[PDB]
């Protein structure tokens, strides 16, 4: 967004019991993702990890081992209560990522700042044979 | 659904040891009859793996008329023991007995 | 099983022709039809008969008989659920005419 | 002990009258393992014209519960008040689709 | 009457008819000539 | 990540689960889809695993000799090649118990043994091995060859010793030199091994290197070649009543044409065999100088290719272009290689049991149902690896600029039209084939047997009858003295192969019925429709209207998701996989029609098969259900018989069959979930997390679904047949 | 005497096999009173067998070795055989029905796609035009090649639908 805001440990974590389905052994050897939102009122939610958790008038802080049940989480939060989350990657070293919304308007917009990558200029089916690209490693639709 | 894992879990465990413990001993009956040696099958005269809860049961419901359901004249079933009920010369009920092989199907 | 029991006994099944059993064994027969044919909608996938069914249509148009409403394949869910109804019905209707013919040509 | 039960008879078309089996009794059909003879024999049931009689009023009983089904749904259809009485649709269960039932058939 | 009409205008109603027609025609035929096997008279 | 293990693709290296190796495995032959490696690599890797496989099959064929001449009964066998059965190889089991050993010491033996259904006996005895001591040089033999392939293979793959990229390309050269030396050099040798050796040894004479260059193969001594009075060879033929081991009733002939068996023996005379092989030499050997090489005469392929375009546009461009297609496309040679290897092992199949090549072959009933088995199988499978490397084909090397216009862009043209017409017959055949059998069996069920419909099969009758056959009347050749086919060579093969062929003992063009047409149309429908399933996955291979970019996905991709309607099994590869399963249902066929055919024959109740056959409860009693007697009782209760390994493999295919049934029905997703909740389990518990996996557990993957279904149901139709049909064929047999 | 096959009327065990049918359909009927329905009914089964054994001769039928009849195939053996009603005229029978069901199945199609919504017509059949062209096929030959005479029968392919190469 305008600035980037920062992954704050010390917030608090919904009202919830323990999970099975939450942060397995990847979380201290990879990277674990974590979602942050501002619940404006008490409210109960459902978790992509197991039951049903009641979030903090606040903010409210979860961990999950996968970054689909963060996007799930947010679109979850974003349909039943438009709550606009954001959700962080943090690794092993405790290097911490900022990954859904990169210029802060979610990607359903445009905001006239993005740069398109990984578009091709030809028409799907314009593609040459897999006989034109042997033996050098590149694929026909990677031209 | 918050310990679904640990239940499906503890599941899939015991359904692993009962397949084992049921179909491996399956198998290995088969082996060791195929290997010409039949005093080491699980069979009821080679390694008796009799259902000894079942014949208890059998025992305790063939004696219910006697002790613990003083007012009813019979048993109230012929499975656990007793005569053999037979009508037009075909058997009609007869006591069933329960063996090595009975225990296998059963688990 | 294989022997003292499915080959011990069925020869009632297949010996029923030329008697009134003998329907039984034709739906025995026929329960080993069903049985097979849910086995390539239980194999198989949607992009094959998809495939297929367009080389139909595009056959049906070359002589102009093509129907209006569009031939697709059976959905992955719809081709799951004919495979196994076709085969439980194939199981049912051989353990059906099996045991409803053994147990009465010697019953 | 010596008629087999069979109350199923085909018609003589292609062949299929070998299917008219020697069940006994000067009779020809198919012989039947649903029971329905000795729930009969069970019920008091003596000659076919009781068999009739329930045949017409069960016919009378099916005829009602369509008109059951046409009638509580197009011209009074209960709400979902009605419905939600899990009390009342258990108390009336037990006491007279149950208890009555019962009593009724016991008498 | 004409939404009836066009209820049994419909595919399985009209399949069945076709279904019982032919199987009748069938059979009466497999009846009154039993067992037809050589085309002969 | 980045393990050592997929040296061959890196992005399979970086790979943290099991499935890295999985697809380690079955993706380490293909090396077209290796990183980082060229056209003249992959073709010198080709020529090093070429000369691996060939050493592999030396030594499998060197090994099969050292276990025939040790722990085997092959003198016995040659002294009496009737009773005593042939030996495979010795029994060490320690899991064995007495009755198992006591039951197994068959033939003479000191020990369990094996009986041997492969029929190295009968083949060795007929090219005149006699001796233990000759396998044993044999087997040493063939061992040293497999030694120096591995050498060819070593030296070949190394610098300085690689061929060129051209070097491989030669097609002329390679065409000449392998018409020329492998066929034409190789089946003389064979000949005049065949002469030197065997005819002597069938005549009671033993050449061995030994008395080798003072033993004359003919008293006329080769003059007769020189002067070109080559019938010198064929004045003694061996007569009627001779013996093959000794020499009485001989005859001094090397080469002749005496058509039919040897009565003593009811195999194909050695003489004939000799002669055959000679005449097929000289043609090949004339054949192979038909292609251009360096010097100033020859044939150029690809002026062939690009001469035979029909006028008047009826193939459009022709042929034209098409040397380039099949010499860059590996696949394309290994299709047509295939394909053609399929088809000669089925004419093997088809010949070998009508025409038995080797002494006392066709008194062996185990064994040559064993021998049509395998070969037949081995058919069906390699013409579907040819089916699906065309497809690879299509998909990896084809392009339409190059061959444009030409007989493949034709056929791919109205590839639509072939693919209906092919489903169009197919369903003609299912349909019909399936009424009539239901129609005869519920005939057969109603008490009136003479309601079903049997359509005698006039037009193969009449095709025996027009080569022999006069059991079925008419007035056609090779049966009425007038005709100018049997006026032509009356005093050559006719006088041997009519009597050959009007006898009914024999597997020699057997009387057919209505079954026999009706099973014959079964394998048709069974041909054609697995011929359907492989030419859509073919022909459809680089596109369709549901995937227009299939090219671009590669040959074995799962799917496309659930998107437009679902495209699951939308790949060649599961046209290919499908396709197996149709061809072990065709090949089924084919060998329950023989296997039944054969042992109605030898019981000698043939009308047991001919009135039987008709319907499929005959199949399902009679065949299936009275020959499985002796198997299944292998092991009992009661004790064991020689056919107990039998019974249990035959349990075992069943159960490796039922493991394909367990991988083919459920897909992916129920395994993830459980191996997700297994996870789990293991990593929250004490005094087990402490080991942990370096690779992560995943479920198999859709293709490797596919795969390893189609491994155990393969594997499992394959033990259950083979333990059935060599249970039988044995149990009741000698 | 075609494929060394005898003729049911001259055949030895085609007068078992309807002996055998016979005997046993004799020992069923001895079971029962002569004034029962189950005598009737064995007293009928054997009166269509004796017909059909009767009818399945004196009809140029073959059997081989078993008394089961066998059908010639190949027309012209059939033709000079007294065989043709075999097979090569039923097959002629099914070629007039199939076809019959094909053009109404096509004409069917072919009117019902001139109206807006084609598919409801195809789900909710039009009953008369479909019995109108059910009692119009009778010559469904003669209007078919005079269609492909006419290139109405055949689409051209530009205008066919086709998978990309
Ligand atoms: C024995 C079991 C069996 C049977 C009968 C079939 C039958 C068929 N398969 Mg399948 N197949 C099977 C197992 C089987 N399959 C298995 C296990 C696999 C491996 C996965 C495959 C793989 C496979 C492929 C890959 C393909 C087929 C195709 C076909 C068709 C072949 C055309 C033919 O022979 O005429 C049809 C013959 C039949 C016997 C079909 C059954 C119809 C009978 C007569 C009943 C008809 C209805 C009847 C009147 C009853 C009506 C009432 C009832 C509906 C309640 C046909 C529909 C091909 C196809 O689509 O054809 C174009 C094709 O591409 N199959
Ligand atoms: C008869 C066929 C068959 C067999 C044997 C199996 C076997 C299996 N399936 Mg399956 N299943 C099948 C068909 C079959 N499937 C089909 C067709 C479907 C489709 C509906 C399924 C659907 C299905 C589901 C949905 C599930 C299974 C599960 C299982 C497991 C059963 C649990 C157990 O105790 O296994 C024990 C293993 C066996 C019984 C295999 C035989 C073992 C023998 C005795 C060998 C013993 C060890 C041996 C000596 C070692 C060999 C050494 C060698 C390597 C040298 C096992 C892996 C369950 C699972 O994953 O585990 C709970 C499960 O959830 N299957
Ligand atoms: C495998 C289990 C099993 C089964 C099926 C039976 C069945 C039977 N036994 Mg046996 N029994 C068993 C195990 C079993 N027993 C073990 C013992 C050793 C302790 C005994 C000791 C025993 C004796 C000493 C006697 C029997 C007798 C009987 C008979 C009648 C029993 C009766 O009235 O039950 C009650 C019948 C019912 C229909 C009640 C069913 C209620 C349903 C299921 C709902 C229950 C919900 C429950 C109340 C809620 C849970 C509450 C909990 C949280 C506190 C019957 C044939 C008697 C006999 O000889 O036969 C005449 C007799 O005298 N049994
Ligand atoms: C003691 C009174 C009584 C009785 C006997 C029944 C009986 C029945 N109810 Mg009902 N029910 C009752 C009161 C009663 N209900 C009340 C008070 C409520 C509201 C709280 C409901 C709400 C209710 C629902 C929501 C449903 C039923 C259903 C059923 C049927 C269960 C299927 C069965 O067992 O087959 C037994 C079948 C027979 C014995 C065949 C004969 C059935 C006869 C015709 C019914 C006679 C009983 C009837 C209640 C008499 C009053 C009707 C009168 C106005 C004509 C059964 C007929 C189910 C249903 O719709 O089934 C159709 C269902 O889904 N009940
Ligand atoms: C002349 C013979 C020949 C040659 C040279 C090739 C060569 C090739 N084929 Mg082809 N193929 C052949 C025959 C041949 N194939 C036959 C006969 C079939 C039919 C079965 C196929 C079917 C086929 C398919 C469908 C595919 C190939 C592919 C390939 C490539 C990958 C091979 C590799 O390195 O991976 C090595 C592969 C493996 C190690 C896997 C082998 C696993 C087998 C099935 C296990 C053995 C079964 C069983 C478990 C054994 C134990 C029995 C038990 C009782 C103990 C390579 C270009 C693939 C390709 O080009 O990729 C796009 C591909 O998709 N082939
Ligand atoms: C005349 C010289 C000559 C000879 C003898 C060979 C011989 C051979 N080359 Mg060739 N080659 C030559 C020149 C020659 N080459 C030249 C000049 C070039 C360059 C242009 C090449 C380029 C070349 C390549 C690129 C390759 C070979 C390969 C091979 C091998 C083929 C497989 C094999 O063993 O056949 C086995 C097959 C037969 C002997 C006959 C085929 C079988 C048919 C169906 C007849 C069956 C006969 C009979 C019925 C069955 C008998 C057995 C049964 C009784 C058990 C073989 C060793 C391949 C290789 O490395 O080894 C695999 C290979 O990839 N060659
Ligand atoms: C393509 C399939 C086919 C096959 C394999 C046969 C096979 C046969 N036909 Mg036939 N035929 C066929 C189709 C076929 N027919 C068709 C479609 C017609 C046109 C109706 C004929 C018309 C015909 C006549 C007129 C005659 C044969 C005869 C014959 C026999 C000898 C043919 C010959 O050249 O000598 C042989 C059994 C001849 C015969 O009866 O053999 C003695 C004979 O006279 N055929
Ligand atoms: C009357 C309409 C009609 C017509 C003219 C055709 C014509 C054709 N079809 Mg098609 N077909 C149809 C309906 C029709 N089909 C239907 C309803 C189905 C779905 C079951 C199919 C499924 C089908 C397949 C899978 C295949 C064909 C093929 C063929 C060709 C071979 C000829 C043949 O008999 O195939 C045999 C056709 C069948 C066995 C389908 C019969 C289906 C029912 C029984 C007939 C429906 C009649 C219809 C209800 C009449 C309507 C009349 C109206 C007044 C109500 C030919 C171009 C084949 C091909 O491509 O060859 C080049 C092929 O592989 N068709
Ligand atoms: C074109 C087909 C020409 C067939 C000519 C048949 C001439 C002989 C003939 O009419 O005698 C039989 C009388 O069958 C009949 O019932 C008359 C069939 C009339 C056939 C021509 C229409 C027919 O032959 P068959 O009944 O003895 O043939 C065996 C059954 N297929
Ligand atoms: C055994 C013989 C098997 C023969 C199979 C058919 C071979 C010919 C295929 O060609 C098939 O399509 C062509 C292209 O639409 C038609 O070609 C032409 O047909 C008519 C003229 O004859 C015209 O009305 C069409 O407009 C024209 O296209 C052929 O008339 C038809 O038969
Ligand atoms: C065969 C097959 C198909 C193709 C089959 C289809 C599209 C269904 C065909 C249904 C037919 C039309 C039913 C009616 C058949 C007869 C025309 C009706 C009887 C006719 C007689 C009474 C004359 C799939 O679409 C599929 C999809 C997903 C998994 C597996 C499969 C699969 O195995």
């Amino acid at each position: 967004p305008w600035k980037q805001p920062e992954l704050d440990p010390d917030t608090p974590s919904p009202i919830f019991g323990g999970s099975t389905g939450g942060l397995l052994r990847k979380a201290q050897v990879e990277e674990f993702y974590v979602t942050t939102w501002e619940s404006p009122k008490e409210q109960i939610f459902e978790m992509p990890t197991g039951g049903a958790a009641i979030m903090r008038k606040g903010p409210n802080l979860l961990k999950f081992a996968r970054k689909e049940q963060c996007l799930a989480l947010t679109t979850q939060l974003r349909t039943k209560f438009k709550m606009t989350p954001c959700f962080y990657r943090v690794y092993a070293d405790g290097k911490v990522e900022y990954l859904h919304p990169k210029d802060g308007v979610y990607p359903e917009k445009v905001n006239a700042g993005r740069v398109g990558v990984n578009q091709n200029m030809r028409s799907i089916g314009e593609n040459v044979d897999p006989i034109k690209v042997k033996f050098t490693g590149s694929q026909p639709f990677t031209i | 659904i918050r310990h679904r894992d640990a239940i499906i879990s503890h599941l899939n465990w015991v359904s692993i040891f009962l397949g084992f413990h049921s179909f491996g001993l399956y198998i290995h009956n088969d082996t060791m009859s195929a290997l010409g040696r039949p005093q080491d099958m699980f069979s009821d005269t080679a390694i008796q793996l009799q259902p000894v809860f079942a014949q208890w049961i059998q025992n305790t419901h063939f004696t219910a008329p006697q002790l613990t359901a003083p007012n009813a004249l019979a048993a109230t079933s012929l499975t656990w023991g007793g005569d053999v009920v037979a009508v037009g010369g075909k058997v009609a009920m007869m006591p069933i007995a329960l063996g090595t092989s009975d225990f296998l199907v059963h688990h | 099983w294989l022997r003292d029991f499915l080959w011990a006994q069925s020869s009632q099944v297949i010996q029923s022709y030329g008697s009134a059993l003998s329907a039984y064994g034709l739906m025995f027969l026929g329960a080993h039809f069903v049985w097979a044919f849910s086995l390539m909608f239980l194999f198989s996938g949607r992009g094959y008969w998809q495939e297929l069914i367009e080389s139909i249509v595009w056959a049906h148009n070359k002589l102009r008989v093509a129907p209006s409403i569009q031939p697709r394949a059976l959905s992955i869910t719809q081709g799951r659920a004919v495979g196994v109804a076709h085969y439980l019905l194939g199981g049912i209707a051989t353990t059906w005419s099996f045991f409803l013919a053994r147990i009465i040509a010697v019953g | 002990t010596h008629i087999k039960p069979s109350a199923q008879v085909v018609w003589p078309i292609v062949g299929q009258e070998i299917l008219n089996g020697d069940v006994g009794g000067g009779f020809q059909g198919i012989q039947i393992t649903s029971g329905f003879f000795q729930l009969w024999r069970a019920s008091g049931i003596t000659s076919e014209l009781q068999l009739y009689s329930t045949a017409i009023g069960g016919l009378v009983l099916a005829a009602a519960c369509f008109f059951a089904g046409w009638f509580h749904y197009h011209k009074a259809a209960p709400k979902l008040e009605w419905f939600q009485n899990v009390e009342s649709m258990l108390n009336h269960h037990l006491a007279g689709l149950l208890g009555l039932g019962s009593l009724a058939w016991a008498g | 009457m004409k939404d009836f009409t066009t209820y049994l205008s419909t595919a399985p109603v009209v399949g069945l008819g076709w279904a019982i027609f032919t199987s009748g025609l069938l059979i009466e035929i497999n009846r009154f000539f039993p067992d037809p096997l050589v085309f002969s008279f | 990540a980045t393990k050592l293990f997929p040296k061959f693709s890196q992005g399979l290296a970086q790979d943290p689960s099991t499935r890295r190796i999985w697809y380690g495995l079955a993706t380490a032959h293909d090396f077209e889809s290796h990183d980082g490696m060229t056209e003249e690599n992959l073709y010198q890797k080709i020529f090093a695993s070429h000369f691996g496989q060939l050493a592999i099959i030396f030594l499998w064929t060197s090994g099969n000799l050292f276990h025939v001449a040790w722990q085997g009964n092959f003198e016995q066998w040659v002294t009496d090649p009737i009773h005593v059965r042939p030996i495979a190889h010795a029994i060490w089991d320690p899991h064995f118990g007495q009755p198992a050993v006591e039951a197994f010491t068959r033939g003479g033996a000191s020990g369990p043994v094996n009986i041997a259904t492969s029929g190295v006996y009968q083949w060795w005895y007929t090219i005149g091995l006699r001796s233990n001591q000759e396998l044993y040089v044999s087997s040493v033999f063939l061992a040293l060859v497999s030694a120096v392939f591995l050498f060819a293979g070593w030296l070949h793959l190394q610098p300085n010793f690689q061929p060129s990229l051209s070097w491989f390309k030669d097609a002329e050269s390679r065409l000449n030199h392998h018409l020329s030396g492998l066929f034409g050099v190789s089946s003389l040798a064979w000949t005049g091994h065949l002469v030197h050796v065997a005819i002597p040894e069938s005549r009671g004479q033993h050449v061995g290197w030994d008395n080798f260059l003072s033993v004359l193969p003919h008293p006329q001594g080769l003059t007769p070649f020189w002067s070109g009075n080559w019938a010198a060879y064929a004045q003694n033929p061996d007569t009627a009543s001779h013996a093959f081991g000794t020499a009485d009733g001989s005859g001094t002939a090397i080469l002749t044409f005496l058509g039919g068996f040897h009565p003593q023996t009811q195999s194909l005379w050695l003489s004939d065999m000799a002669h055959h092989h000679l005449a097929i030499a000289v043609l090949f050997i004339v054949a192979g100088h038909m292609y251009r090489t360096n010097f100033g005469i020859g044939h150029r392929l690809e002026a062939i290719l690009e001469a035979h375009t029909p006028p008047a546009g009826g193939l459009g461009a022709g042929h034209k272009g098409l040397f380039h297609t099949v010499n860059n496309s590996l696949h394309f040679q290994l299709g047509l290689a295939l394909a053609s290897v399929g088809t000669i092992t089925s004419l093997v199949a088809q010949h070998m049991y009508s025409l038995p090549p080797y002494a006392y072959l066709a008194v062996d009933f185990t064994t040559q149902a064993s021998l049509y088995t395998h070969h037949q199988y081995i058919a069906g499978f390699i013409m579907c690896g040819a089916f699906a490397h065309g497809a690879i084909f299509f998909i990896r090397d084809y392009d339409p600029e190059q061959n444009k216009g030409n007989v493949l862009a034709r056929v791919l043209d109205h590839k639509e039209a072939i693919i209906s017409h092919l489903s169009w017959v197919s369903l003609f055949l299912g349909f019909h084939t399936l009424g009539l059998y239901v129609h005869n069996d519920v005939v057969q069920a109603f008490g009136t047997p003479e309601k079903q419909i049997l359509i005698e099969p006039v037009f193969a009758q009449w095709i025996q009858a027009a080569q022999g056959k006069s059991l079925y009347g008419f007035d056609l050749l090779l049966a009425s003295s007038s005709s100018s086919a049997y006026s032509a060579g009356q005093s050559l093969w006719l006088p041997g192969w009519l009597e050959a062929i009007n006898n009914n003992q024999n597997s020699l063009f057997l009387t057919i019925g209505p079954g026999d047409f009706l099973v014959h149309h079964a394998i048709a429908l069974g041909l054609h429709t697995t011929t359907l399933i492989l030419v859509k996955g073919a022909l459809d291979a680089r596109g369709s209207k549901l995937m227009p970019d299939k090219k671009d996905f590669g040959y074995s991709f799962p799917c496309d998701g659930p998107g437009r309607g679902g495209t699951c099994d939308i790949s060649a590869y599961d046209a290919f996989y499908l396709a197996v399963f149709w061809m072990l249902n065709t090949i089924g066929w084919v060998t329950f029609y023989w296997h039944w055919k054969h042992l109605t024959l030898w019981q000698g109740n043939v009308s047991q098969f001919d009135e039987s056959s008709t319907y499929l409860m005959g199949w399902l009693r009679d065949y299936l259900w009275l020959n499985s007697s002796q198997l299944i009782n292998g092991y009992n209760p009661f004790g064991m018989n020689s056919l107990s390994v039998w019974a249990w493999t035959f349990l075992f295919g069943h159960l490796v069959y039922a493991t394909g049934f367990m991988f083919l029905i459920s897909w992916r997703g129920y395994w993830q979930e459980l191996i997700e909740t297994l996870v789990w389990a293991h990593e929250k518990t004490p005094l087990a997390n402490l080991v942990y996996w370096k690779d992560k557990p995943v479920a198999l993957s859709i293709v490797q679904a596919r795969l390893v279904g189609l491994a155990h149901f393969s594997v499992g139709y394959i033990f259950t047949y083979a333990a059935f049909l060599i249970a039988s064929t044995s149990g009741r047999f000698g | 005497d075609v494929a060394g096959l005898t003729p049911c009327s001259e055949s030895k065990a085609y007068n078992k096999l309807e002996r055998k049918e016979l005997k046993t359909l004799e020992k069923r009927l001895k079971k029962y009173e002569p004034g029962s329905a189950p005598y009737l009914a064995l007293q009928a089964t054997k009166e269509r067998t004796q017909n059909r054994f009767k009818n399945y001769a004196k009809a140029g039928l073959l059997c081989g070795n078993d008394g089961l009849p066998h059908l010639i195939s190949d027309p012209g053996l059939a033709l000079r055989f007294n065989h043709a009603g075999e097979v090569f005229i039923p097959t002629f029978g099914f070629l007039y029905v199939a076809g019959y069901i094909g053009h109404v199945g096509r004409q069917y199609i072919i009117k019902s796609k001139e109206d807006a919504k084609p598919t409801d017509k195809e789900i909710i059949l039009d009953v008369p035009l479909a019995l109108q062209l059910a009692f119009q096929g009778w010559a469904w030959p003669l209007a078919a090649i005079q269609e492909l005479r006419n290139g109405s029968l055949l689409e051209k392919d530009e205008n066919i639908t086709v998978s990309p190469r």
